[PDB]
Order: C-alpha cells, then structure tokens, then sequence
C-alpha cells in the first residue's frame, strides 16, 4: 500500500 | 543529490533530489541542472508540496498510513499544483 | 527513528529528515554539504532558543509526532556575520 497521488488527496479534501 | 524549487514569490525550496521525483514534471525538466523555478505556484502552497514529496516517499509499500492534512481553502491550488507536476 | 524537518533562513527552506539519536553538530554537517558554511559559522534555533552541538535532535525537542513528514518540524538558522534569526514567511 502507497499513499494516493496529490491530484487524487486534493479532490477527496473537497469532495468527502 | 538535492535540488532547488523556486516559487512564485521567490522562496527557494531545497529538496532531495530522489524526493522531487515524486513530480514526473520535474523528473522531465531534470533530464545536468539542479534549479527549477516555478512562477505560477506560491510558497504556501509549494511548501506543502514538498512536504507531499517526503510523505509519499517514506510511505510508499508500507501498515496504516497516517493521513495527509489539507485544509479546505487550500485543496484547489494545491490541485491544480498537482496537475501541473504530476504528483 | 528518523524526525522530518525543515531547516529555515530568510527565503531558504531546507527539507531533510535525521535519526531522533543524531546531534546538532550532525545537522550542521548536513547543512554545510547543502549551504556551504560550516558548522562554527551556523547557529541553528528552535523557536528562539539556540541549540547546542552536542544534543541530541530528541534532546531538543525533535521527536516522530513532533517532526513528521506531512508536517516538518522548524530549525531556525542564522549565519555568522552572527546575522539575526531572520525567517521570512510563506505567503497567505
């Protein structure tokens, strides 16, 4: 297990 | 062995170089110099990048890995730092 | 156990991570490689406070939930001339 890319933890940030 | 990242408003970054190549943009203006400047992302956000750098590389093929905090009024630039960096 | 830091002086920002066990002396070692001053012309800061060589980084206060790699400890530098502790901030 890896952390998600930036692109991806930025969308979550906002969208969760 | 390190890099320099440069930001909009002049903040000069000093990052591994092992650790910048988390950002497939900067693997590619890399490929020899070691400067790289980017006039479109300011430091409060670039300085968070770095700190992605580091995160992603220490917790790449762990265990639960903790969560990295971004803060809701932040989230679009930093987005769009990581669209253009491909990271 | 390594501490993720980052090393500041007016618009110079240093990331780099060291063992808990490593000393201060260590870190300017680190920093000379990097800046090229060496270590009797730095001295390196926690808030105000001067660190001195032969502590530890967890003697100063720099421990894993402290200085982790999401969110870095600080460590103020200063040059010798020495210049005042001058950290310029990030931007808003």
């Amino acid at each position: 297990f890896s952390p998600l890319c930036l692109r991806a933890l930025a969308f979550c940030a906002l969208a969760k | 062995m390190y890099v320099k990242l440069i930001s909009s408003d002049g903040h000069e970054f000093i990052v591994k170089r092992e650790h910048a190549l988390t950002s497939g943009t900067i693997k590619a203006m890399l490929s020899e110099t070691n400067e790289v400047n980017f006039r479109e992302i300011p430091s409060h956000v670039l300085s968070k990048v770095c700190m992605y750098f580091t995160y992603k590389v220490r917790y790449t093929n762990s265990t639960e890995i903790p969560e990295f905090p971004i803060a809701p009024e932040i989230a679009l630039e930093l987005l769009m730092a990581a669209n253009f960096l491909d990271c | 156990m390594d501490v993720f830091l980052m090393i500041r002086r007016h618009k110079t920002t240093i990331f780099t991570d060291a063992k808990e066990s490593s000393t201060v002396f260590e870190l300017k070692r680190i920093v000379e490689g990097i800046l090229k001053r060496p270590p009797d012309e730095q001295r390196l800061y926690k808030d105000d406070q001067l660190l001195d060589d032969g502590k530890t980084l967890g003697e100063c206060g720099f421990t894993s939930q402290t200085a982790r790699p999401q969110a870095p400890a600080t460590v103020g530098l200063a040059f010798r001339a020495f210049e005042a502790l001058c950290i310029e901030p990030f931007s808003s």
